[PDB]
């Protein structure tokens, strides 16, 4: 888990192994703070999401 | 219009109008200088008629 | 259980009560940050003091 590169690799990084392992890039995530009534929980984990750019400054939600 | 401006002036409305939702929503930099400078008793309790 | 009365009242027969109880699922998490110099150095062999 404590790898020097960007992907975790076997052995604990003892050997460099694959320089770029099979060309695998880790995903990037995004956190959002939603008004719970604005988003129905029953949506399955597959739905593509769209963010409206609120036009008020320094908001947090 | 000038009936509306006459009422709002003599009634004391439109004050403290800078910040609306509770301040935990806003991240930082919210000055809110306009509403008040300091309180000697505590949270303003809203009475209603 | 019950009690036998000498009145003419209707008898509550042998009664059985069933009650179910369900679990509650709880979750917890935290996050850390590690600089890449530390992860990178941890592996390299030191040479000079």
């Amino acid at each position: 888990l404590l790898a020097p590169g960007e992907v975790a690799v076997a052995g604990g990084g003892s050997g460099g192994g694959s320089f770029s392992w099979s060309g695998w890039r880790p995903p990037v995530f995004g956190d959002f703070l939603i008004h719970a009534s604005s988003f129905n929980n029953a949506e399955a984990t597959g739905t593509p999401l769209f963010q409206f750019k609120q036009s008020d400054p320094f908001s947090g939600v | 219009q000038q009936v509306n401006d006459y009422i709002k002036a003599k009634v004391g409305a439109q004050r403290n109008g800078t910040l609306l939702r509770d301040p935990r929503t806003y991240l930082a930099g919210m000055t809110n200088v306009n509403g008040a400078p300091g309180l000697c008793h505590g949270q303003q309790a809203t009475c209603e008629i | 259980p019950t009690i036998a009365h000498g009145d003419g009242r209707r008898p509550s027969k042998q009664r059985t009560f069933i009650v179910v109880k369900n679990c509650h699922k709880h979750h917890i998490s935290t996050e850390m940050e590690l600089s890449m110099l530390d992860l990178e150095i941890l592996h390299s062999i030191p040479e000079t003091p």
